[PDB]
């Protein structure tokens, strides 16, 4: 459960 | 209505991108960039619209909002009289695939031999073998399980990236686009072919497609599907005829993504773009073949029938599917 990587 | 940007990685997929958009009067143009992950980019930014692509990818972009439009289809092993763009996909299996001739390894012995993949973040090439063997091993040190590899997108001084080659001039080693000599499906492969790797974390598709005549390239002209094996979970190894009982996963299709708001025009252009340059289109094989690279595999694989619509409007993550999400996510942790 993250977000986006940039 | 509105032109689609398309997303082109690296320079031969923008060469193909360029001779789609001349063929298509412009209704699609090109944007390049060096990764796929730098593609996905430009299309948050707005400055393009759409690209298509494998399923660990689809995960990078989905986790930053950028939905799925339609799916990569390729012939159905099980007749239908459903159109292409109607018929639902089914999975492609993801393998390990070693030479015949290696003849002690196994799945249960890879540790320190040599790796190729088609490109870190991907889904037969990295996120299910990877995933797995961090599984497997209880530890997240999967940077140093082979002893050499070739992973596209690694760091190119590492281990990881030892075994890649770069283009014609040695330049370029291990990024993660077509000028890499080892990248995608089919460099993963040549690097198994060439013996370069011990194995190739690739699809099941592959092997058919560049073995017994089915690729004339140089590298792939004289390779027979006899000479090479599954490896299968339990340790046992199998002829590449036995896929459906000897591979590591079933992945979901590549597909192509935009954002919510340019969806549903990336889907009409799309839908006509296939009917002029897909496979039986009105201009395939006289003008232009959306689906053909040389075996190269750019922009699409070419071994797409068509691109089909999605049932149900499905997120990225129904796309995925759970488990495989999670599987992913899992991984990542290690990172
Ligand atoms: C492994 O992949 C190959 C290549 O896509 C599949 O073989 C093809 O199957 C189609 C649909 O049945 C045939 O009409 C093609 O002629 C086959 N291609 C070749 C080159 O032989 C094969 O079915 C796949 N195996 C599994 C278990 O899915
Ligand atoms: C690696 O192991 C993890 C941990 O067991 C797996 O994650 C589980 O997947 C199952 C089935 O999809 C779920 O019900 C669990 O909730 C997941 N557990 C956790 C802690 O997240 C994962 O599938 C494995 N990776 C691979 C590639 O098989
Ligand atoms: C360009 O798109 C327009 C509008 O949909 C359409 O009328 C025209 O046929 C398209 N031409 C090609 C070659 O894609
Ligand atoms: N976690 C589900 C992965 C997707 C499986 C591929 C498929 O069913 O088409
Ligand atoms: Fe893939
Ligand atoms: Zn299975
Ligand atoms: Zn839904």
């Amino acid at each position: 459960l993250e977000a986006c990587a940039f | 209505y509105t032109r689609v940007v398309w997303c082109a990685v690296g320079p031969e997929e923008q060469k193909k991108c360029q001779q789609w958009s001349q063929q298509s009067g412009q209704n699609v143009t090109c944007a390049t960039a060096s990764t796929t992950d730098d593609c996905i980019v430009l299309v948050l930014k707005g400055e393009a619209d759409a690209l298509n692509l494998d399923g660990g990818y689809i995960y990078t972009a989905g986790k930053c909002g950028l939905v799925p439009v339609l799916a990569e289809n390729r012939k159905s092993s099980k007749h239908s009289s459903l159109d292409c763009v109607l018929r639902p996909t089914e999975g492609y299996l993801a393998v390990a695939v070693v030479k015949k001739a290696n003849e002690g390894l196994t799945w249960n012995s890879l540790k320190d031999k040599k790796s190729c993949h088609t490109a870190v973040d991907r889904t037969a090439g990295w996120n299910i073998p990877m995933g797995l063997i961090v599984n497997q091993t209880g530890s997240c040190a999967f940077d140093e399980f082979f002893s050499q590899s070739c992973a596209p997108g690694a760091d190119p001084k590492s281990r990881l990236c030892a075994l890649c080659a770069g283009d014609d001039q040695g330049l370029d080693k291990c990024v993660p686009n077509s000028k890499e000599k080892y990248y995608g499906y089919t460099g993963a492969f040549r690097c198994l072919a060439e013996d370069v790797g011990d194995v190739a974390f690739v699809k099941n598709d592959t092997v058919w497609e560049n073995t017994n005549g089915e690729s004339t390239a140089d590298w792939a002209k004289n390779l027979k599907r006899e000479d090479f094996r599954l490896l299968c979970l339990d340790g046992t190894r199998k002829p590449v005829t036995e896929a459906q009982s000897c591979h590591l996963a079933v992945a979901p299709n590549h597909a192509v993504v935009s954002r919510s708001d340019r969806a549903a025009h990336v889907e009409q252009v799309l839908l006509h773009q296939q009917a002029l340059f897909g496979k039986n289109g009105k201009n395939c094989p006289d003008k232009f073949c959306l689906f053909k690279s040389e075996t190269k595999n750019l922009l699409f694989n070419d071994n797409t029938e068509c691109l089909a619509k999605l049932g149900g409007r499905p997120t990225y993550e129904e796309y995925l599917g759970t488990e495989y999400v999670t599987a992913i996510a899992n991984l990542k942790k290690c990172s």
